[PDB]
């Protein structure tokens, strides 16, 4: 009883963990077009 | 995946820190 519960709570815990993973990364690579905008922005506006 | 999660969180917190402060 402590197995087989225990390990599809964990198997499952892998999808809930990798989720927010995948979407940390989308996140992160937004975060990073974000910033590079601003940074052009700044750019132009200087010329 | 917990520790880069967590580490990915760290830098995003850092990130929209820095935005905020040029926004």
């Amino acid at each position: 009883a402590l197995y087989q519960l225990i390990t599809e709570k964990l198997d499952y815990s892998l999808k809930v963990l990798q989720e927010k993973f995948h979407e940390n990364n989308s996140m992160c690579d937004e975060l990073k077009r974000k910033e590079n905008n601003f940074k052009n922005r700044l750019k132009q506006l200087t010329k | 995946y917990h520790a880069h999660n967590k580490n990915r969180k760290q830098e995003i917190d850092r990130y929209l820190r820095t935005i905020s402060s040029k926004k």
